[PDB]
């Protein structure tokens, strides 16, 4: 959906 | 915050050998969402990090097959089949399950290839350095494996201390060697007391000391 | 790529700015995150920002010590790093965590800015030939190079012919001088059968102190 996503330890 | 200790903490691998380096997380690195995500980098020297593998066994696109990656919730494998000169330099793992983010510290992997003896040179201090006042003498042993090596110098034929530094390259990432500097340093008017200037470097591929050595202004 | 500032030198309590300049990819798709790299080798996660909102999240033990901006307009982010201590003096890195296959880890990194936190001044370095002669030889090859002596702090940056002549480069790492300042050698091997037709010249440049040089490493005659 165009929006940053990453590993869940990011927050 | 999570803790990632990895084993062993060095190792030194012969060219075509298999090498392998553990992790254990001190927590179940397995999320809810069924991912377990723990990551596996290497860096080289000079280098930034790079992603190896993610989520345990997965493969970047880029990284030869020779990698693979194995392991339960909480203790892992990094495994290369055959190691390759490329190899060289520091592996981590890296736990992204837990918030923060956390590394373990590092295992430095050294590539073991034939032994190699030095290509020896010398320099004679440059005639700009000189009208500013000093002499340096660099002595160079170029590409040579393993790393230890002794370099003495002698002016005049008399063994010097304490006016030398030396330092050794991280290993090559195409040879796997090793080469070192070592750099005497005088005043001008020191330098211009004595005649003969020489060093003389040992190492395992050689049967005996080998003496690089220049007279002064020639 | 990402691509970061050059190298700092920081007097302790102060503070500073580095940055990390974004291109080829759509920068407000992906996080943009930094980690410390102690001298030890020890890396530690700092924290990540989104560049679409601003938003950013922390390592609580950066906290107090970092925070992440960004600029759009520029697709550049910020790390501004405070009330430096011994404890800062590092390479810091940005990387972007990108996607691949369904999957997020970190793709693309830059190649670190270190920062020196010191009350030292900044000075930029002597440079002098190495030069090829009888001395020299082994094999039908010749070794040539430059001294680069006297600067502060670390790192200072040294490429051969412009950055055309990579292959047989040593450049050594830096000696700790009594006097607290730093030396090192960079040397090259090359065909000593054409001495005569090649031209050698090593660039040296000094980010820290603004100081560039040119040296071109001839046989001595």
């Amino acid at each position: 959906g165009d929006r940053a996503d990453g590993q869940p330890a990011g927050d | 915050d999570i803790v990632m200790t990895q084993t062993p903490l060095s190792l030194s691998v012969t060219i075509g050998q298999p090498a392998s380096i553990s992790c254990k997380s001190s927590q179940s690195l397995l999320h809810s969402n069924g991912k377990t995500y723990l990551n596996w980098l290497q860096q080289r020297p000079g280098q930034a990090p790079k992603i190896l593998m993610y989520l345990v066994s997965k493969l970047d696109p880029g990284i030869p097959d020779r990698f693979s990656g194995s392991g339960s919730e909480t203790d892992f494998t990094l495994k290369i089949s055959r190691v390759e000169a490329e190899d060289l330099g520091v592996y981590y793992c890296l736990q992204g399950t837990y918030y923060p983010f956390t590394f373990g510290s590092g295992t430095k992997l050294e590539i073991k290839r034939t032994v190699a003896a030095p290509s020896v040179f010398i320099f004679p201090p440059s005639d700009e350095q000189l009208k500013s006042g000093t002499a340096s003498v660099v002595c160079l042993l170029n590409n040579f494996y393993p790393r230890e090596a002794k370099v003495q110098w002698k002016v005049d034929n008399a063994l010097q201390s304490g006016n030398s530094q030396e330092s050794v390259t991280e290993q090559d990432s195409k040879d796997s060697t090793y080469s070192l500097s070592s750099t005497l340093t005088l005043s001008k008017a020191d330098y211009e007391k004595h005649k003969v200037y020489a060093c003389e470097v040992t190492h395992q591929g050689l049967s005996s000391p080998v003496t690089k050595s220049f007279n002064r202004g020639e | 790529q990402l691509q970061q500032s050059g190298p700092e030198l920081v007097k302790p309590g102060a503070s500073v700015k580095i940055s990390c300049k974004a291109s080829g990819y759509s920068f407000t798709g992906y996080y943009m995150h930094w980690v410390k790299q102690s001298h030890v080798k020890s890396l530690e996660w700092i924290g990540r920002i989104d560049p679409y909102d601003g938003a950013t999240s922390y390592n609580q033990n950066f906290k107090d010590k970092a925070s992440l901006t960004v600029d759009k307009s520029s697709t550049t982010g910020f790390m501004e790093l405070h009330s430096l201590t011994s404890e800062d003096s590092a390479v810091y890195y940005c990387a972007r965590e990108g996607h691949w296959d369904g999957d997020w880890y970190f793709d693309v990194w830059g190649a670190g800015t270190t920062v020196t936190v010191s009350s030292a001044s900044t000075k930029g370095p002597s440079v002098f030939p190495l030069a090829p002669s009888s001395k020299s030889t082994s094999g039908g090859t010749a070794a040539l190079g430059c001294l680069v002596k006297d600067y502060f702090p670390e790192p200072v940056t040294v490429s051969w012919n412009s950055g055309a002549l990579t292959s047989g480069v040593h450049t050594f790492p830096a000696v700790l001088q009594s006097s607290g300042l730093y030396s090192l050698s960079s040397v090259v091997t090359v065909p000593s059968s054409s001495l005569g037709t090649q031209t050698y010249i090593c660039n040296v440049n000094h980010k820290p102190s603004n100081t560039k040089v040119d040296k071109k490493v001839e046989p001595k005659s």
